[PDB]
């Protein structure tokens, strides 16, 4: 559960967000924390990543930020739908209340 | 440099002082004498044999790496991994086999290591002394 | 996305287990003509395909 | 890169070289003038094969 | 104010791999073998003569 | 002539008759990516690269 | 004829020259990238002369 | 445009009347070539020049003609 | 320097001419590049081939003597292979549909 | 200074500069249900999640030994983009390729991942020999920064910015300091300080012909016997 | 459920589908998240290839026969096919003809093992076909916007009710089968835009199409329902009914 | 212990065979030939390699840049080239 | 800079401890023979 | 010319001059000797013609953020 920051090890924490305000400002956070992203402050919920100059292999990037913060493994057949701020909201919903009712993760 | 000629320095640490201090620069052939057989960083002290091997082990093992890096004939056989038609995989371990038995080149090298030589008839000729026999003499 | 990307002109054939059901055999075949007896119907209703069949009885 | 041409088996000259200038001098006069295909492997087999109701899967 | 700049501590390294060094480098290509190659036939022997020997 | 025709019919002949490759394919992404990495880079071009 | 060798040589012959122009096919390759770079840094001399102008 | 002016000009590029009677070398120096002399190099790239104008330097008439 | 040693020329262009008739589609250029090394002490006689191997044992054409067995046992196995492949249909891939 | 003169290179039977289909015999033909018996065929829809998935693995499997190094994540993603955005861009026709581009690609980048998977590869060889290089100059300057001592980077930097005061002070006439001027007056601060160090002959030949190396001492012969070690 | 699983954790319901061009395996499963060197182990034992394919393709192999080995107890490959092999291998010294007939009721009991276990693999590209025809659920799923978040499809075990599907009741085709070919499973979908789940349960059996002896179809969906479920709004879709599609078409019973 | 052991034995193969001592003769010399065709074909690739990535660019055509080209720029940059950088920097973005 | 070793002017001393890039190689293979002792064990 | 002497005094036809020195030695130079394998502090040759691309604009932060003012442009773009 630790991983190295700047050749120093840390210990890593995970995230439980459990409602729609504090996603909406945890996807934000973490598309203008990728390097390729344009225009950060133009970011919103309807924003598409195509116009912040990330393409297909930067919404990969995105996903495996997000499994490293939330804990989520996700398959590569949902990653190539994830082309707005929207998206991984939405995504992040379903899984958590996919969780609540079915007791399990999504397949991966 | 290498740590035997560092051995020989420490052991002809007091010859190098009688050469190079006293004989090296005394005067005439005393001199020319001294400075012939100085001792130092040898000129030319390379070595061909070490290095002979250093290229050709080097050769030789970039085609064990492409010899024994094949495709497996087992995998093959079920037409679900990377291979449904390959009509020559029955050549897949030749090539492995070939170089696995390059192990026993020298192990194997010449008559005398490939069997039980007394037996033979060209060892009664090295104990007659290389000397010509005829073919019938392990029988009499 | 990957139905976006997918060609449906691999469609042509119907592949399961190394044949393709889309083969008119009715019309082409020792499976074409309908005057078989009772033992040559339940021979192919076993096998489905003369394919399957001819390979067996070659080692048989 | 010239080590991973090797460690791939990409043993190939200019499989991986979008212009494969040095593929087009040496087949300036050669029979069947053809340069290899962009990214060809040694060992991958494309190859199929198929039974229809004449022989010779015509 | 441009004056007043400092500098961030770097890392101090980067991984070092246990199975790879420049004499025995753990993959291959024509490169090393030509440099073992030309260290067993040595370096060119230029001849220093007004004339050539033979 | 008998060192061609050998390796003309056992292996050139002999696999076209008994092999082929098929026309239709099962995935095409290449060709709708080219378009859209083209159109990212249509300022460049316009530079005459 | 059997040329198969001599195309081997003319190919050769051939590089051989283009390695001995490398460095002039190259530097005209530049001479085109360095002409679109200058023309793009004609936007920021435009730029700081505005505040003189005002 | 003078370039081409000249190329197409039939008077540039005229064989003399008895052209066709003198002796003519049918080769372009593929056959017999000097390996070991210091103009080697200098040799092939005559060779090269030879039979590109030939062909206008469009080779591929040279492949596929007759050698 | 590759461009004016003479036999780094012939051996470099002789392997590239070889390797990029893949496009042939006969087989994996991988699997198959081994026999012919051997194929060629089989009709490399006629070019003399084998002449380096002739200290090394006491049959000058021992090489070329294995390589034609090597050459035809392969071979031979070839169409058994492909068979194999076909699966249990491989009568119809051969004759096609009965009558 | 010399271009090819042979118009036909870029020919093949194929067409011009086709490197993605050339002309063989055995050519690809297409298949008809209704005749078909059986097929054999290892070609699937399965190429596009195998590509986002390669791409998650040799990216999260290579930065296991960049030990946090944001830096260094971030470069080497924009060359992870590289290796894959190579069909997308190139002037090969990815899209006619033979029997697939696609499942060609794929195949060809897993045999890479498997070579990262063990940390063999040699672009993360190539990587970490060429950060620590890079690190090693980094805490060189650092260590002189804190003993308050002037970096060689930082000299140059100073010596040129008066350089350029010298150079415009003087010009009056005109004053246009094109990049140009300040260009030059770097390279000739550059060759200045490059040959004022003792480093190793690059160039073949010298100011004279004749090569820089050690063993161009030709005749006239003037060296002694080698002489020994000083005790 | 998936029988061909091994420890990877990415990518379950295509890991008998994808075809990978590496020569041995990965050092390691695919990682989860981004790890430390010491968490993995450099230069990995000796043998480890070897072991790699044991654990990853000949065992899972052997699990999916083993969760699939109640479609194989069948009175054919049980007692036919072994006692016919036995018969002849009595003769087997006499001559090579007794060797073959003793074999070949082997061969074909492995041929019928593995494909009764291998996953039951339906048509998916005429699935989404069928539900991006139908404009109550475009309305809500698209397929640059859609993502699953569970598969289940497995087959019913044994005979089913003797009086929806009476051809079971067959002395003969149970001699060759013991269960029924049948599948039934459900998916679950999400859609990235609209934020809409839905599960998409559908029942299938394997029916005869446009010829005589050969199975036309082995998944045929002859119940596909869809529970839609949005924001505040509750859909049930209907796009095959079993009361209405059997009565047009009844399942195959396969044979060997 | 077993009787698979006697494979081992080379003083006494004239009494069943004789033919291990004649065969290996043949593999080593199929290994060295092998190790001289194989040698020449992996190696010989460099050749292209070496004069394609340094004279088959246009200027006609876009030259993208690959992996080792992307950590050379950025990790691997000398001093002259970090002060130039700077030295346009400080002159044309800050001193005007 | 100027303190290099030279083959000429050379001590004693320092031609016993030079440890120039023969040595350097040689390290290297120690390093694998040491590594090895299990395997060859 | 194709006749340029006797077999042994073929290496002696090669040698070109700069200089007038006399006598002059024969041996014509083959290629540069390179005995130690050094790592040059010399930048590659393949960033040669190069066209714009993401390296660039991530460069030109690395070294602007080393300036107070140039931390203040890459913030706001
Ligand atoms: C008790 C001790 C404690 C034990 C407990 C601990 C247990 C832990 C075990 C740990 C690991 C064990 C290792 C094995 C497990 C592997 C499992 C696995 O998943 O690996 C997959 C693994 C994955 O592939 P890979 O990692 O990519 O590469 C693997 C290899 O590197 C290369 O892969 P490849 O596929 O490319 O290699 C192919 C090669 C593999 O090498 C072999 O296995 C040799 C095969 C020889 C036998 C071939 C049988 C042919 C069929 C004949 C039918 C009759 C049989 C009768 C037998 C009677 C015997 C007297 O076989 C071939 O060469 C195929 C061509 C065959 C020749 C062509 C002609 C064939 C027909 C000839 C007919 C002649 C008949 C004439 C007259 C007939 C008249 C009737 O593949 C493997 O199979 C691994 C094999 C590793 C080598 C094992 C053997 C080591 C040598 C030991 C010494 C010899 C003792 C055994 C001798 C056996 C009899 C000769
Ligand atoms: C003698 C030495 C013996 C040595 C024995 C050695 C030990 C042997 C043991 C092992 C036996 C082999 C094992 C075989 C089974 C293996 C599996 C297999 O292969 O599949 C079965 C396999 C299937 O046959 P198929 O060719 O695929 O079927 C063709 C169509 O698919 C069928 O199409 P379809 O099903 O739709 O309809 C068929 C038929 C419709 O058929 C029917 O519907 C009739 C059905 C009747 C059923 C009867 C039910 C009986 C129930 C029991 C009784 C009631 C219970 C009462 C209980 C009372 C209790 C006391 O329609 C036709 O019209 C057929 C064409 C007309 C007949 C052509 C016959 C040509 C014969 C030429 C020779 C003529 C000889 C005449 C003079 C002979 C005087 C001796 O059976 C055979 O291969 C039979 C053997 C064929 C060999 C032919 C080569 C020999 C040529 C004939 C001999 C010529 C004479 C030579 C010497 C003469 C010296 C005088
Ligand atoms: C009990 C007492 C017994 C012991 C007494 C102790 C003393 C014994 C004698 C030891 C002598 C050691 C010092 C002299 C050695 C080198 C002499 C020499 O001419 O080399 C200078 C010559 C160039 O010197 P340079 O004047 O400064 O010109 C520099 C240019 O770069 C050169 O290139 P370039 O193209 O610019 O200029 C032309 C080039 C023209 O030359 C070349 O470029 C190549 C010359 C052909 C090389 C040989 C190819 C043979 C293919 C292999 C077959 C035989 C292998 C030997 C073993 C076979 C199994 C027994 O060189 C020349 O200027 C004129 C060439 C003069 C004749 C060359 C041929 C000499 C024979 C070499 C092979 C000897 C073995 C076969 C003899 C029969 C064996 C029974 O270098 C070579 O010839 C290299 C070839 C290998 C030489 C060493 C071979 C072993 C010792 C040979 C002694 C020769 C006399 C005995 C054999 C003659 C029988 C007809
Ligand atoms: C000295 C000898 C020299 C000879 C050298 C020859 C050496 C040859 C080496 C070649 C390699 C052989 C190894 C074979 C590997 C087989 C492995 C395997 O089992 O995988 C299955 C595999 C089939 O899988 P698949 O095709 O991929 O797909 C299957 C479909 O999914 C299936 O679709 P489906 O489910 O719709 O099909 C239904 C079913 C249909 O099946 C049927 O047709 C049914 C048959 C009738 C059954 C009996 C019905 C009884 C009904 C009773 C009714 C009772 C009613 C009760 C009512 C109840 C009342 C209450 O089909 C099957 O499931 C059976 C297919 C598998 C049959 C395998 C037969 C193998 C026989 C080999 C025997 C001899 C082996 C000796 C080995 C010795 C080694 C030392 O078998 C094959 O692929 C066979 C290919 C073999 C071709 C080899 C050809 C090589 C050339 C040989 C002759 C050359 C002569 C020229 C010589 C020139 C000199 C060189
Ligand atoms: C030297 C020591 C080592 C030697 C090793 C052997 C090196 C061999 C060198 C390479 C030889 C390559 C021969 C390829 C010939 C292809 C010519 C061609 O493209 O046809 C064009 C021809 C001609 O078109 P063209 O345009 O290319 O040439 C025109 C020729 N003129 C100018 C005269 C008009 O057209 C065809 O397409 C016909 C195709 C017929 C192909 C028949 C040859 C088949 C043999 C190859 C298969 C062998 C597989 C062996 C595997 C064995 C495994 C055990
Ligand atoms: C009575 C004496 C016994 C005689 C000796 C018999 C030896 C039997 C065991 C060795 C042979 C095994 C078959 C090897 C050929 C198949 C290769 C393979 O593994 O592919 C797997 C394949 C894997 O599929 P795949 O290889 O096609 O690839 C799948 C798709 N990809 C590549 C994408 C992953 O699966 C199978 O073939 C099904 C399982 C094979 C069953 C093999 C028999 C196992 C027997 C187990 C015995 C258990 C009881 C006794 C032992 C108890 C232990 C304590
Ligand atoms: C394992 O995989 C493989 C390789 O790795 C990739 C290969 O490189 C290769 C290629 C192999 C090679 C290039 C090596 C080839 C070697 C050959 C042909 C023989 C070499 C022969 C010599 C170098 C001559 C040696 C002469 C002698 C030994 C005779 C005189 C005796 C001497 C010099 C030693 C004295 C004898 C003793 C028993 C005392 C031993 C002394 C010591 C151990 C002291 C050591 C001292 C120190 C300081 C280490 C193969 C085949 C391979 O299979
Ligand atoms: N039209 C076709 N033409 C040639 N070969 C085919 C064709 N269709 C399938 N094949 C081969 O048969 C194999 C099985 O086909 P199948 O339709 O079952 O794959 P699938 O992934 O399950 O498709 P789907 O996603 O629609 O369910 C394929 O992997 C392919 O190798
Ligand atoms: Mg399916």
């Amino acid at each position: 559960l630790t991983q190295y920051v700047e050749g120093q090890i840390v210990n890593r924490n995970q995230l439980t967000l459990k409602k729609q305000e504090d996603i909406e400002q945890y996807v934000l956070k973490l598309v203008r924390g990728y390097f390729r992203t344009t225009n950060k402050q133009g970011l919103n919920i309807n924003s598409v990543l195509q116009d912040h100059g990330l393409d297909e292999f930067d919404s990969i990037e995105l996903a495996m930020q997000v499994e490293e913060d939330l804990g989520y493994v996700i398959s590569a057949e949902t990653i190539p739908v994830l082309n707005k701020v929207k998206h991984f909201v939405n995504y992040i919903n379903h899984v958590e209340q996919f969780k609540a009712e079915n007791g399990k993760a999504p397949i991966a | 440099m290498n740590p035997i000629q560092k051995a020989w320095l420490k052991i002809l640490e007091p010859v190098s002082y009688v050469i190079n201090e006293k004989m090296a620069k005394r005067t005439g052939i005393i001199g020319k004498l001294g400075r012939f057989f100085a001792i130092g960083p040898r000129e030319y002290g390379v070595h061909p044999i070490n290095r002979m091997f250093i290229f050709m082990n080097r050769k030789y093992m970039a085609f064990q790496a492409v010899a024994l890096h094949r495709y497996s004939f087992v995998k093959s056989l079920t037409h679900n991994g990377f291979h449904m038609l390959r009509v020559f995989r029955h050549f897949a371990f030749v090539l492995p086999a070939t170089v696995l038995a390059g192990l026993g080149l020298f192990v194997y090298w010449g008559d005398d290591n490939k069997c039980y030589s007394p037996d033979r008839f060209p060892y009664l000729k090295k104990r007659a002394g290389d000397m010509a026999l005829p073919l019938n003499s392990l029988n009499q | 996305m990957w139905y976006k990307y997918f060609s449906k002109q691999s469609w042509n054939l119907r592949v399961w287990r190394k044949a393709n059901l889309k083969y008119n055999q009715d019309d082409f075949g020792m499976t074409q003509p309908k005057y078989i007896a009772r033992f040559g119907d339940f021979r192919f209703r076993l096998v489905r395909t003369e394919g399957a069949l001819r390979g067996c009885m070659f080692f048989v | 890169e010239l080590e991973e041409l090797t460690e791939t088996h990409n043993y190939i000259p200019g499989a991986k070289d979008d212009v494969n200038l040095r593929g087009y001098l040496a087949t300036q006069f050669a029979w069947g003038k053809k340069v290899i295909s962009f990214y060809r492997h040694p060992a991958d087999d494309f190859k199929c094969a198929k039974a229809t109701k004449n022989m010779l899967g015509r | 104010k441009e004056n007043t700049g400092s500098m961030k501590k770097p890392m101090a390294k980067a991984y070092e791999h246990p199975y790879n060094s420049e004499h025995h480098p753990l993959n291959f290509s024509a490169v090393k073998i030509a440099e073992t190659f030309h260290d067993f036939i040595g370096p060119e022997q230029v001849s220093p003569h007004y004339e050539s020997f033979a | 002539s008998q060192f061609v025709a050998f390796f003309a019919i056992v292996f050139w002949l002999f696999l076209f008759l008994y092999t082929f490759f098929i026309i239709e394919k099962h995935e095409d992404f290449f060709s709708k990516k080219r378009e859209e990495r083209k159109k990212k880079l249509k300022e460049l071009w316009n530079l005459k690269n | 004829p059997l040329l198969q060798r001599f195309y081997r040589r003319a190919a050769a012959n051939e590089i051989f020259t283009m390695e001995a122009f490398y460095h002039e096919n190259i530097e005209n390759k530049l001479r085109n990238l360095m002409r679109i770079t200058k023309g793009q840094l004609e936007y920021w001399d435009i730029h700081t002369s505005y505040g003189e102008i005002r | 445009s003078l370039h081409e002016k000249m190329q197409t000009d039939y008077l540039w590029v005229k064989d003399h009347s008895q052209a066709d009677s003198w002796a003519k070398a049918r080769t372009h120096g593929y056959n017999y070539i000097a390996h070991t002399v210091p103009n080697k190099k200098e040799r092939y790239e005559m060779i090269w020049r030879s039979m590109g104008k030939s062909t206008d330097w469009e080779l591929e008439k040279f492949r596929l003609g007759k050698k | 320097n590759p461009n004016t040693e003479e036999n780094t020329i012939d051996s470099d262009y002789l392997a590239a001419s070889g390797t990029v008739e893949a496009e042939k589609e006969i087989t994996s250029i991988d699997d198959y590049l081994g026999l012919v090394f051997a194929i060629a002490y089989v009709f490399g006689v006629f070019f003399y081939v084998h002449g380096w191997t002739s200290m090394l044992s006491h049959a000058v054409l021992l090489l070329s003597c294995y390589s034609i067995i090597i050459m035809f046992l392969f071979i031979l196995g070839m169409p058994t292979l492909l068979l194999y492949d076909f699966g249990i249909f491989f009568l119809a891939y051969l004759k096609g549909a009965g009558k | 200074g010399y271009k090819i003169r042979n118009k036909s290179i870029f020919w093949t039977r194929a067409g011009w500069k086709n490197n993605w289909h050339p002309k063989n015999f055995n050519a690809p033909r297409p298949s008809y249900g209704e005749f078909t018996m059986g097929i054999r065929c290892r070609n699937d829809h399965h190429s596009f999640l195998r590509y986002v998935q390669t791409y998650r693995n040799m990216s999260r499997h290579c930065k296991q030994y960049f030990l946090g190094d944001k830096q260094l994540e971030e470069t080497f993603i924009l060359g992870l983009r590289s290796l894959f955005l190579v069909p997308y861009d190139s002037q090969c026709l990815t899209d006619q390729i033979k029997h697939g581009g696609e499942r060609r690609f794929v195949d060809q980048l897993d045999r890479d991942f498997e070579l990262i998977s063990y940390n063999t590869h040699p672009y993360q060889l190539f990587t970490y020999t060429v950060r620590n290089e890079h690190l090693a100059w980094k805490n060189e300057q650092y260590e002189k920064i804190q003993k308050g001592e002037k970096t060689f980077e930082q000299e140059l930097l100073d010596y040129l910015d008066e350089q350029v005061l010298a150079e415009k002070a003087k010009l009056r006439d005109g004053q246009n300091f094109s990049i140009e001027r300040m260009t030059e007056i770097a390279l000739h601060v550059f060759r200045k300080a490059r040959a004022g160090k003792v480093r190793p002959a690059q160039d073949v030949r010298g100011p004279d012909g004749n090569v820089n190396d050690f063993l161009e001492q030709r005749r006239p012969f003037e060296h002694p016997n080698p002489t020994g070690v000083t005790h | 459920q998936m029988g061909f699983s091994s420890d990877n954790p990415y990518n379950k319901r295509w890991e008998y589908k994808w075809k990978h061009s590496y020569y041995t395996y990965p050092r390691d499963y695919e990682h989860t998240e981004v790890r430390k060197p010491q968490d993995s182990k450099d230069v990995p034992p000796i043998y480890f290839a070897y072991y790699k394919d044991f654990v990853d393709r000949w065992l899972p192999g052997m699990n999916m026969w083993w969760q699939r080995r109640h479609r194989i107890f069948d009175k054919f490959n049980v007692y036919f096919l072994p006692g016919m092999s036995l018969f002849f291998y009595q003769f087997a010294d006499l001559a090579l003809g007794f060797k073959i007939m003793a074999a070949f009721p082997l061969f074909l009991a492995y041929t019928r093992i593995r494909d009764k276990t291998l996953d039951p693999d339906f048509k998916e590209t005429y699935l989404r076909d069928m539900i991006y025809q139908n404009p109550e659920i475009t309305k809500y799923f698209n397929e640059e916007t859609i993502h699953v978040l569970d598969y289940e499809f497995e087959y019913l075990p044994g005979y089913l009710c003797p009086e929806k599907f009476p051809e079971y009741q067959n002395k003969t085709w149970q001699f060759f089968n013991t269960d029924t070919a049948q599948a039934e499973g459900f998916f679950k979908f999400g859609d990235v835009e609209s934020g809409a789940t839905m599960t998409l349960k559908f029942k299938t059996m394997p029916i005869p199409g446009k010829f005589r002896y050969q199975v036309g179809e082995p998944f045929y969906f002859y119940d596909l329902r869809a529970e839609i479920k949005c924001d505040g709004v509750y859909k049930e879709v209907v796009l095959v009914d079993e009361k209405e599609s059997l009565k047009k078409i009844r399942p195959f019973l396969f044979l060997i | 212990i077993l009787d698979y052991l006697f494979l081992l034995d080379l003083n006494d193969d004239l009494t069943r065979k004789a033919v291990f001592e004649q065969v290996i003769i043949f593999i080593f010399i199929y290994c060295t030939m092998n190790f001289l065709a194989w040698s020449t074909v992996v190696e010989l690739i460099w050749p292209t390699h070496f004069f394609n990535r340094r004279h088959s660019s246009s200027q006609e055509f876009i030259r993208f840049r690959t992996y080792t080209e992307v950590l050379l720029k950025i990790s691997a940059y000398n001093d002259f080239f970090y002060v130039l950088n700077n030295y346009y920097y400080n002159q044309k973005l800050i001193l005007k | 800079p100027q303190l290099w070793p030279n083959p000429n002017k050379l001590r004693f001393a320092d031609l016993y401890k030079y440890q120039g890039v023969e040595m350097k190689k040689i390290n290297d293979s120690i390093k694998n023979y040491k590594a090895a002792k299990f395997y060859i064990g | 010319t194709l006749q340029w002497g006797s077999l042994a005094e073929r290496p002696m036809v090669d040698r070109v001059m700069s200089t007038s020195t006399w006598p002059v030695p024969y041996y014509q130079r083959l290629f540069k000797a390179y005995p130690i394998r050094e790592k040059k502090d010399k930048m590659s040759l393949l960033l040669s013609d190069i066209d714009i691309d993401d390296t660039n604009w991530y460069q030109a932060k690395d070294f602007l953020r080393g300036s107070f003012r140039g931390r203040q442009i890459v913030d706001y773009v």
